[PDB]
């Protein structure tokens, strides 16, 4: 994928959006922007020039599953690639937001092998 | 002992406790409130279980990393000493006579060094890489203390109102999808 | 609404909520149990900073070593490619034709990359030292939550009963002593 | 002090225990123990040879002001030097150790500088 693109990294701890920020600056991306909730997130993506979120679903003002659907439903962010960082575990929440039209599914605690699999499962059937 | 007369005996106290005990039993039987007291107090079972949980995380994630400090000072070590052991054979074959066969050999020595470093450099870097995900526990052993919280909230006024994998994900998303 | 007639009017019910009301307050308020559930509710507004405590040392603990794995790594990588940059330039001169100039030259910049390791190779082991010191926050934390595992013990028998610096350290020593 | 010297490292929290060793080693003190209670350090210093002992202050079976007095009250121990590393930190708390036969006294969380001040402290009125 294009190493320019911009990501947007969305969860409540600290310790995590940093956790992942590093990641993806292994992997070569620089341009990556965080966000403490849904709401802050849609701010942001208001914003414009986003084309990769990747979110946790326990979060307050606005959860990870309301802020897939609004993105999913929004007429000019529709197709934004979702990859979900989650703890959320019980088959479920996993179809909840399966359905709902999420890109990935990641359970923490996670590897980071685990992270590059599936940011390029998500490159490849878009192909991005 | 011998003033007054008609003086409660033993038992007409416990007696009494007995009355007042019937009475408490059947306020809470009867309002509602047998069942409150009893909520909490099988909460208590299990936020045992989430405060045992949150030193599980923490007696890892804390020697997780103190393991890597542990393996990742020994090349810090042997690779500082090495440039050090070729800094001084350099300073000496350049101040003593010239001997055109240790010229050589330092350079056939320092050119290994210039070899090896990656191998300790790399290592290194890579402990970083498991002291840092492997703090991760903070973001989970912090969600713990998010509910736990809570549930030590209802606790409160239920003493209130009576005192006022990754490889199965995919398996799931794929075999359903 | 016709059948039948002699029917508990709203104001009969509620009447006798009270009259219940009035007997509980009343069986805990002489049983001295009006003291027990309150002396665990005050237990509450405590325990709630406890467990805002742990997760006070979680987020420093983890930003800190965080931190220094994130300086690091910076020097692990320079150390790094400067071996490599070095073991390339010497491959070279030893297989292009020989050029005395740039065998000084060479010699000249590895002594120097000699020279340098220690900074890093250094201020790289002193971070692991950060690391390592800094995660102290288990026993610490590990201890907090040893208590207040023992206050979520009692709060259970109280619904059971009713149910079933180091330079003032030294300031001390010295000038009491 | 002779690096030799046998040290006696007492703690209820692997942790703490560990991060103590390290802090030894650097000082090159390699010859040290771990226990973790009053009574399986009384064990340890029964098999002999221990010249230093670092407690901590509240640990199961036998608490460190016990084991404080007990060395202190032993024949064969008595002027084994001690120094506290603990969390305690009430002037009443550390008044009681001090009285008991303390040799120093570090509060946690505590410097690598602090431990190295403390025991060489300790080696110093001791003429070690
Ligand atoms: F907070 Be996420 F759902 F792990
Ligand atoms: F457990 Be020690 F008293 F810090
Ligand atoms: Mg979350
Ligand atoms: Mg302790």
């Amino acid at each position: 994928a294009d190493k320019e693109l911009k990501f947007l990294v969305v969860d409540d701890f600290s310790t995590m959006r940093r956790i992942v920020r590093n990641l993806l600056k292994e992997l070569g991306f620089n341009n990556v922007e965080e966000a403490e909730d849904g709401v802050d997130a849609l701010n942001k993506l208001q914003a414009g020039g986003y084309g990769f979120v990747i979110s946790d679903w326990n979060m307050p003002n606005m959860d990870g599953l309301e802020l897939l659907k609004t993105i999913r439903a929004d007429g000019a962010m529709s197709a934004l690639p979702v990859l979900m960082v989650t703890a959320e575990a019980k088959k479920e929440n996993i179809i909840a937001a399966a359905q709902a039209g999420a890109s990935g599914y990641v359970v923490k605690p996670f590897t980071a092998a685990t992270l590059e699999e599936k940011l390029n499962k998500i490159f490849e059937k878009l192909g991005m | 002992s011998i003033k007054p007369a008609d003086e409660h005996s033993a038992g007409d106290i416990i007696a009494r406790i007995g009355s007042l005990t019937r009475m408490l039993r059947d306020s809470l039987r009867e309002l509602g409130l047998d069942q409150a007291i009893a909520e909490a107090a099988e909460a208590i079972p299990d936020a045992r279980d989430r405060l045992y949980y949150v030193v599980q995380m923490t007696a890892q994630a804390a020697e997780r990393a103190l393991n890597s400090v542990e393996a990742s000072q020994p090349h810090q070590d042997q690779m500082e000493k090495s440039a050090k052991a070729l800094t001084q054979r350099w300073d000496d074959w350049f101040a003593d006579p010239i001997d055109l066969a240790d010229a050589r050999e330092l350079v056939t020595d320092t050119r290994q060094f210039l070899a090896d470093v990656p191998a300790h450099t790399s290592f290194t870097n890579a402990q970083l890489l498991k002291i840092m995900m492997a703090q991760d526990f903070q973001d989970l052993t912090g969600q713990v203390i998010k509910r736990m919280m809570d549930v030590i909230q209802e606790i409160e006024r239920q003493l209130l109102m009576v005192l006022l994998s990754q490889d199965q994900v995919d398996d799931l998303l794929d075999s359903l999808g």
